[PDB]
């Protein structure tokens, strides 16, 4: 009966960086995606599997809302069947995706002259991520054969690097806040619909 | 595990470092360039030193990667450009000696000044004093005085300085397995490791001498015509067979000949084409000029300027409140920021310079996808060529009428087109002998093919044999008259202008032939023909991730610099000069002198 809390997640004031993409669970509520679809504020709105209208009158067991910030160009990499730094090392979308992808420009807040260095992304990794796996480690990267034991240097690299967000960036480099939704159906009753 | 993947990882870190640091440096330099104060100088110099120190440290750290162990030619090109330590290889005392002599020469040239024997307190920097003196004053003695005075004041100073600089730079080049500094510069065109597209550094010299040999007739007839006109202007000074005295070349050295136009225009009663009045009478301002050039570039299918350019750039002089040194420049601040810095005075010349700089901006927008080290021209000459072709394609009378900015009934005729082509050939065809002569002299100097105490003796020789120039005053070995120039004194490569000029007309003719234009090449316009647009974009989007010969054949279908498009473009002018020259001797003797008569 009570409304789903899309408010506190969709436009709060501080999003989590991509490598620690903030996940939130949605259940036991009624959802109204119509304001979302007709908002016309998001400069990127795409998804795969359900119609933006029909999803309003459908019932699901649990919903998951991932949220983070990325660069402009790289927003395309959030899609089943892409590859790249965000799809390789930082986030994974399974090709059997079920949710939706919402992306809106964020040059409003997330950037400030002198560079906003609070947003990070994982630049190197030994292997590519699995679907919906999040890695927060920061162990120095063994680029060579000699182990490093936690030191920066030749063939020993730091695995996190900071987005140099500024307000004077092109459209492909101004930040972009992104929310990705997924639904799942199980044996239990579908407590999420409206 | 291997060397390839590890160099991959390393460069993948070096990018996301150098991008940020280069943004900081370039943004600080921009803030300085629009608002000249002390604190901006501070921020700019600190950020620039930080960036340069990062670059040096990264070069040193990168030389630990074995080059020949690399196959993927992108990684090999980036590693080659990065690992070249350069001046960082000398002994530190020698490095400080280099910086010392460089700063002395640069500052001496940037502040040197001259005045007549009558008022030792009323005197001028070259710009704009000696500039306008050589540019508009028609007094023979005045111009000769300016000539000898500027050739004596900075020349004798930098002469031994330039000797020492040549020595130290030869050492710097030989340190990194480059036979001399000339070869170091030529190492920009060098291409290896690609079958059917390799290019050796001496192959460049061969090609340049070749192309100049074929251009020689056009320039010789141009010089004959101009000598005839100047004899009609200064008969008591020029020989009907002797070379042209340099101090009449509409400039202190003759980099261009533009200022001779009014002095040599054939049909001096013809109203020249100029839309200045037509521009102002329609309330044309900065925003309008640049919107028009942007609409041009959209016409041929290239993408249009992102909003950042309209918001951030400086199109209009910032009044008298704050000052800026607005030589018209285009800035790629990286990370998707493009700007233009220009004090646009509403004229025609500026309506062309706007197209030129916006073409630079288009070329930079094209290859924002290539990794950092490749975000540049394919060679040191593609940028200015891609710039110039747009200006010459949008300066045509047909295009001018197309935007209504010209009276639709202005009638093209032989007279106006000969005037237009003479303007062009005085701008472009005049500068090629000068560029080639100077670069060849500097190469020969660096190769040790000349004793030092003989430099000047050889220098004016080549002009006497190439550019038809003769000095009105005997200059001895204490001068270093070439040093009196910007690029000579500031140590810049100078053949990029030759390569720009020739690639310009290759590109222009290929693009027109892609637009199915019928008629003379000069009246061609590329507008509304998306075919030429895509044909050019297929070369733009590469950067330097490919050998320049490959990107050149992607457009002109040739594999080398080739003059034939130039001669094609100038054919009507060449015929007209052949008619006009039947009454004058073409060529020059090498013994006639203005001072030893
Ligand atoms: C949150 O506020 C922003 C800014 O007005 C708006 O774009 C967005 O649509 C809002 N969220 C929802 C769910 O409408
Ligand atoms: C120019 O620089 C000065 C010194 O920092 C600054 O006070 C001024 O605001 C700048 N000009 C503009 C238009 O911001
Ligand atoms: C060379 O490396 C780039 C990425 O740096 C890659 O896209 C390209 O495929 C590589 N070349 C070959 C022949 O695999
Ligand atoms: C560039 O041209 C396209 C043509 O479809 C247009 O949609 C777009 O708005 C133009 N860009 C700008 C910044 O106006
Ligand atoms: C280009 O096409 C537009 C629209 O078709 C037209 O208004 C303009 O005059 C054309 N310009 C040229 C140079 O063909």
């Amino acid at each position: 009966t009570n409304l789903c809390p899309f408010g506190e997640v969709f436009n709060a004031t501080r999003f989590a960086s991509v490598y620690a993409w903030n996940r939130k669970r949605i259940s036991n509520c009624v959802a109204d995606y119509s304001v979302l679809y007709n908002s016309a504020s998001f400069s990127t709105f795409k998804c795969y599997g359900v119609s933006p209208t029909k999803l309003n009158d459908l019932c699901f067991t649990n919903v998951y809302a991932d949220s983070f910030v990325i660069r402009g160009d790289e927003v395309r990499q959030i899609a089943p069947g892409q590859t790249g730094k965000i799809a390789d090392y930082n986030y994974k979308l399974p090709d059997d995706f079920t949710g939706c992808v919402i992306a809106w420009n964020s040059n409003n807040l997330d950037s400030k002259v002198g560079g906003n260095y609070n947003y990070l992304y994982r630049l190197f990794r030994k292997s590519n991520l699995k679907p919906f796996e999040r890695d927060i480690s920061t162990e120095i990267y063994q680029a060579g054969s000699t182990p490093c034991n936690g030191v920066e240097g030749f063939n020993c690299y730091f695995p996190l690097h900071s987005y140099g967000f500024q307000p004077t960036y092109g459209v492909g480099y101004q930040p972009y806040r992104v929310v990705v939704l997924s639904f799942e159906l199980l044996h239990a009753p579908a407590t999420v619909c409206g | 595990s291997t060397i390839e993947e590890q160099a991959k990882t390393f460069l993948d870190k070096f990018n996301h470092e150098a991008e940020d640091l280069f943004y900081q440096s370039s943004l600080a330099s921009w803030n300085y360039n629009t608002n000249i104060t002390e604190e901006n100088v501070q921020n700019m110099n600190n950020a620039g030193d930080k960036w340069s120190a990062f670059l040096k440290e990264q070069s040193t750290l990168a030389q630990m990667y074995p080059l020949q162990e690399i196959q993927n030619l992108t990684v090999k090109l980036q590693l080659q450009a990065l690992q070249q330590n350069g001046s960082s290889v000398l002994s530190e005392d020698k490095s400080k000696r280099l910086n010392t002599i460089l700063n002395t020469m640069s500052t001496i040239y940037s502040t040197g000044k001259v005045c007549n024997p009558d008022n030792p307190q009323e005197c001028l920097l070259l710009e704009p004093g000696l500039n306008e003196i050589m540019a508009n004053s028609l007094d023979y003695n005045e111009r000769l005085w300016a000539w000898e005075s500027w050739r004596s004041e900075v020349g004798k100073q930098l002469r031994p300085l330039y000797e020492e600089y040549v020595v130290l730079k030869n050492e710097m080049a030989r340190a990194n397995h480059y036979e001399d500094y000339g070869d170091y510069w030529r190492g920009d065109y060098e291409v290896n490791g690609v079958d059917g597209y390799d290019y050796s550094r001496g192959q460049l010299i061969e090609d340049v001498e070749h192309t100049f040999e074929e251009i020689k007739p056009l320039y010789e007839h141009l010089h004959a015509y101009v000598r005839a006109k100047l004899m009609n202007a200064y008969p008591s000074y020029i020989s009907p067979i002797g070379c042209l005295p340099a101090h009449l070349l509409g400039d202190m050295w003759g980099r261009f000949w533009t200022n001779l136009y009014s002095l040599t225009v054939p049909f001096g009663q013809k109203p020249n084409i100029d839309v200045t009045d037509a521009m102002v009478d329609q309330a044309w301002d900065a925003q309008r000029i640049f919107k028009e050039a942007e609409k041009f570039f959209v016409s041929v299918g290239l993408p249009n300027m992102t909003q950042g350019f309209w918001e951030n750039s400086m199109l209009t002089d910032p009044g008298n409140v704050q000052k800026a040194v607005c030589h018209p420049t285009a800035w790629d601040l990286g990370k998707g920021d493009f700007r233009i810095l220009m004090c646009t005075k509403v004229t025609m010349d500026d309506f062309l310079t706007a197209h030129h700089e916006m073409g630079h901006i288009q070329y930079d927008m094209a290859y924002a996808a290539q990794p950092f080290l490749l975000r540049n021209g394919a060679n040191e000459g593609f940028h200015e060529a891609v710039g110039e072709i747009m200006s010459l394609s949008a300066a045509t009378p047909k295009h001018l009428k197309s935007i209504g900015l010209l009276s639709p009934d202005f009638q093209e005729d032989n007279e106006t087109e000969i005037n237009f082509l003479l303007k062009q050939a005085l701008t472009i065809v005049g500068t090629l002998p000068f560029t080639y002569m100077l670069e060849k002299w500097r190469w020969m100097v660096f190769k040790g093919e000349i004793p030092k105490d003989q430099w000047m003796k050889k220098w004016w020789e080549m002009k006497r044999e190439i550019v038809g120039v003769v000095e009105p005053v005997p200059h001895d070995e204490t001068y270093c008259d070439p040093a009196s120039l910007f690029h000579v004194s500031n140590d810049y490569s100078f053949i990029r202008y030759y390569t720009r000029t020739l690639y310009q007309f290759q590109f222009q003719e290929a693009l027109c032939q892609a637009a199915k234009h019928e008629g003379p090449l000069h009246k061609c316009d590329i507008s509304n023909s998306t075919e030429a647009g895509q044909k050019l974009f297929n070369m733009l989007r590469l950067g330097k991730s490919e050998p320049w010969t490959l990107a050149l054949e992607n457009v002109v279908g040739a594999k080398n610099m080739n003059v034939r498009p130039l001669l094609n473009y100038f054919e009507p002018l060449f015929t007209w000069l052949k008619d006009q020259n039947k009454n004058s001797f073409v060529g020059w003797s090498t013994d006639w002198s203005p001072y030893a008569d």
